[PDB]
């Protein structure tokens, strides 16, 4: 009904904060309430995604003002990216786990329409402004740009992650020249 | 608005038929054995709710879907395709198949009290105690998940096909 | 809308009461008006199913009585078609015409849907309660009984149409003889 | 409720250009004759439609069709397929697309008032002033009633395809 | 090899199927007339050409194509639509589809002759008289002149689509 | 590649004599070359087709005689699946494992042509001389007398398999009713 | 057979030299046999391909001496096209009944892949290694610049059709900044 | 004879850029691991292959398939579906797909001895050597022994598409 998922909404909100105890697993879901596991990362996304989208609307409304200087599409992009990341942190431990479980051959559209609207947000609030067949190319162009870095920040060890932006420098340079 | 109250128990036969269909084959492999009861119930259990289905759609005047023939080869395929695996190869089928009709029971019931609460439940009872006795059985191996997946993906698709056509 | 369609359809009917010497076109819709053109030829085919489905009705509420009897399936269906073609009998000069606008590579949907309707009508209350692929072939199996026993009927011309009445039985007997 | 809204602007986008390529392939054929100047003021007008949607596609962040780029050859090819035949290209392809665009415009603006027909009319008066500059030239041989049909049934299956997909 | 003497006997047959059925259909529709006695001769050539075929294919033991069921129902409906046209849907259905179908029986006495030319001539001489009688009359308005193209290549896609699958 | 796979064929040939207590894993194919494992199936079931064709073959070669009775087609199918069942009584201990390797979602193309050939050569000796969409359903209505009976013998216990071949009838008279 | 085939062909290279008088109909081809659907277009075509394949070659056999210079890939393709679109000259006249009987709906594959295999030919001699998805692209961002170029030939009055020769300018550096 | 040859180089050009792009997608995801060291050896010797298919498809002017860019998101997405099962889906994954090449180089090879064995071996002996150093270190669990079948299969079905498209 209305009150069951509603509450819900918060049993999974409340669920997801002690992680890196147990693991994205049935074990922390049910024990939140005292306070697989294929919808608590899809919560979990969402909850990135929206938050993602609000910090680039509150950023918007500053340059639409002054007091806010502007800059290139290709910076914004890597800003923006960067930005996205790096709520991944304090879960990074337990991160292929979910992963893993994010690419079975039946979450793929699930997840796939996700990372779409997450693309289609960071391009719009860049100014596009595009109606053709380019609308397709660049949001492609950038979703491997993500997907690819993420795949490198699990398996990175250098202080603050700092390795990881270098590469997407090297990433988005090759893209910007039409790539 | 009939086309709604239409699809809904179209696909919920092609559904409960495929279903019947896959428990047929998993019985006929694994028959003279000790795990032939668990089969047997819920065979019984899915030829009651196609009974009711059926009842149900020749009411309503409804059209059956037109791959109710394909249905009948590949229900059958993945119930010699597995159960020759062993115990172990048979449970991952039936928990798949039972979770796929239980999700799309539940996003079926969604769109159903949203839309128009008091026009119905003449029907929507029967989906819900339905979901429950679906979902009742269906708790009861790294690589066996995977197996899993590719088998709940595909009564995803037959799903999206059996609707429509 | 209300009003236009409201009018629309009464224009229509007008205009479709005298066709017996102006033909399918453009030009009797304003003489009906004032007391291709396929929209006129769809509005006849509706009207007559919708006639057919309430003469089948009329006629199935007298058995529940106990005033008329229960004719098997096959002589249902022969009266059943018989019922139904006896409306082209005012009209039979230029039909053809209507046959040829009705058979255009984009009307082909729409005549589809009717004749499928009509045949679903028709085969429900003959008691068919049949939910298999047997919903399909007995459908089909009585749309070419139909639309072949129609392209006799413009040709014929022994009294009373009795020459294609003949046709009907050695057309419905070979079927109900699994064919 | 959206993707109402959505699912309409983008096959009137998808339509505009398509006709507006007809009509640049017909004037590249029959570009230095006497009758360049109808086709021209034809294309003057699809031109002012295009920009028109273009600029509210941009503003609701529609998703345009993936299929543009192929009604790019295909709407060039009619614009040399026919208007090779002489006067009988620019008489029976452009009254046949211009009857089909009329058609859907009215299949749209019958589907918004009588599901919401509050919410909207900075939108609704745009579609109904479309629909009559379309149809007021779209009136000004039984084997040329063929090609006619056999054209409208083609701008029927492209405009079938191009919401959905 | 056997492959491909059994292409070429399936392609037949399919294609004289189809021939015959159009000749019933415009049969039906334009049966007492002026013009009956020219599509009677026609439908008894092709009678005669689809039995020898039929012997031929059942001596060899062939497969006939999966579609058959389906150039029943399309073989069928232009013998309705066109020839309701008058007397030009029996002028030009009729010498589109023989002239496909001798185009096909030149195509292939071709790469019957090229590979082997001593293994035959049990059959290469039925394929040439076959030719002959079908191009013989087919012989015996800048519009119609597209109906014929438009209607050619649909029974070449149908050759395609029947020999492969 | 003609003196060494002329002699494969004697490996795979030999080495199939011997497999009432080895199974048909990759150890007894080599084996019996002193004297998945998909192919050894394969080779034993082409082998086991072409000798019931030539079976056949010999049988037919004898009613233009006049020396063997005249059977119906029911009789003439129930002895044909019969007298080719019969050929897997030697290795009816491990058939199900080589069964199961014959379903694997790599190896289905090759199973159901051999399945189709085998089919085609059992009806094309019972005087079937069809060529119209009646070509397929018979052959797909044997095919299944067939599969079904298979996975009976498999479990069935009653002496000399006398029980399956009673279902044999009751799956056959069911299917000449035009089931 | 070979008599038939080559009195086939000399039938058709001596009937084209009298189209400038009577048009690419079946009576020029029998005026040129004394010394509707056409077939003397495509025979045309393909000579005119293979004729320009070896200008190509034997132009090329011209810059590995040194007496050539190499210039730019833009400047050889207009060079190539200018070269295949100054053949058409003397049929100038009776064109376009070619170009309409080249596009009937029937003869599409034919036209398409003969302007692909002169495509090929045209740029495999500008040195076009390439084995990617760039294959396609190249090529038909070059047919466009043939065809549309095309349609304006017969339209042009200006001296040495120069107008025409401009335009192919406007219409390939527009397509060599990445068009 | 052309259009025979014009096949292979293509089919093998496709299979080799597939197999090169599932040990990247592979090496991305367990590369500063254990195993790391093992395939970067394939690595290598599959961009190797590649080179020499490349240069081999440059000179005789072949095709390139037009789905090249369709293998390059499922050839990486099948570098981290696998490889993020622990070293038991790149295990399998490998022995898979090589598998499928040597059939494949095997099946090639059948076609090209017995229908002209003597205008070639410029390029036989090139299939025969990738054929054993493909076959070499593809032979080095009831489960993982249908993902191995079930992925055999698309490497399978997608060879069939890339030969004609």
């Amino acid at each position: 009904y209305e009150s069951e998922e509603q509450l819900q909404h918060r049993i999974l909100t409340a669920a997801l904060e002690f992680v890196p105890a147990h693991g994205w697993t049935a074990e922390a879901i049910a024990e939140g309430a005292q306070s697989d596991g294929s919808e608590l990362i899809l919560h979990f996304v969402t909850q990135c995604n929206t938050r993602l989208t609000r910090v680039l609307e509150e950023e918007q409304k500053l340059v639409q003002l002054g007091q806010a200087e502007k800059r290139k599409t290709d910076q914004f992009l890597r800003d923006a990216v960067e930005t996205r990341l790096r709520m991944l942190i304090p879960y990074i431990e337990h991160w292929p786990r979910a992963l893993s479980i994010l690419m079975l051959p039946h979450n793929i559209p699930s997840s796939l329409s996700l990372l779409t609207s997450m693309v289609d947000d960071m391009w719009h609030y860049a100014g596009d402004q595009s109606t053709d067949f380019n609308w397709y190319t660049r949001r492609a162009m950038l979703a491997a740009i993500y997907n690819t870095t993420e795949l490198v920040m699990m398996q990175d060890s250098s202080p603050d992650f700092e390795d990881t932006w270098r590469f997407l420098e090297n990433r988005v340079n090759d893209a910007m020249n039409m790539g | 608005s009939r086309a709604a109250v239409d699809r809904i128990i179209r696909v919920d036969h092609a559904g409960e038929y495929g279903a019947n269909r896959i428990y047929a084959g998993q019985m006929a492999v694994l028959g003279r054995t000790s795990v032939g009861p668990v089969i047997q119930k819920m065979w019984d259990q899915e030829k009651d709710h196609l009974k009711k289905f059926n009842e149900l759609m020749v009411t309503f005047r409804v059209r059956p879907t037109v791959l109710m023939p394909l249905w009948n080869v590949l229900g059958f395929a993945l119930g010699a395709g597995t159960a020759l695996l062993g115990k172990e190869g048979a449970m991952a089928c039936t928990v798949a198949v039972e979770e796929s009709i239980a999700h799309h029971y539940n996003n079926q019931i969604r769109t159903l009290m949203e839309e128009d609460p008091e026009k119905y439940e003449e029907l929507l009872q029967l989906i819900k105690k339905f979901r429950d006795e679906e979902l009742e059985h269906h708790d009861i191996a790294p690589a066996y998940a995977v197996l899993k997946s590719i088998i709940q993906a595909g009564c995803r698709v037959a799903i999206y096909l059996s609707e429509r056509l």
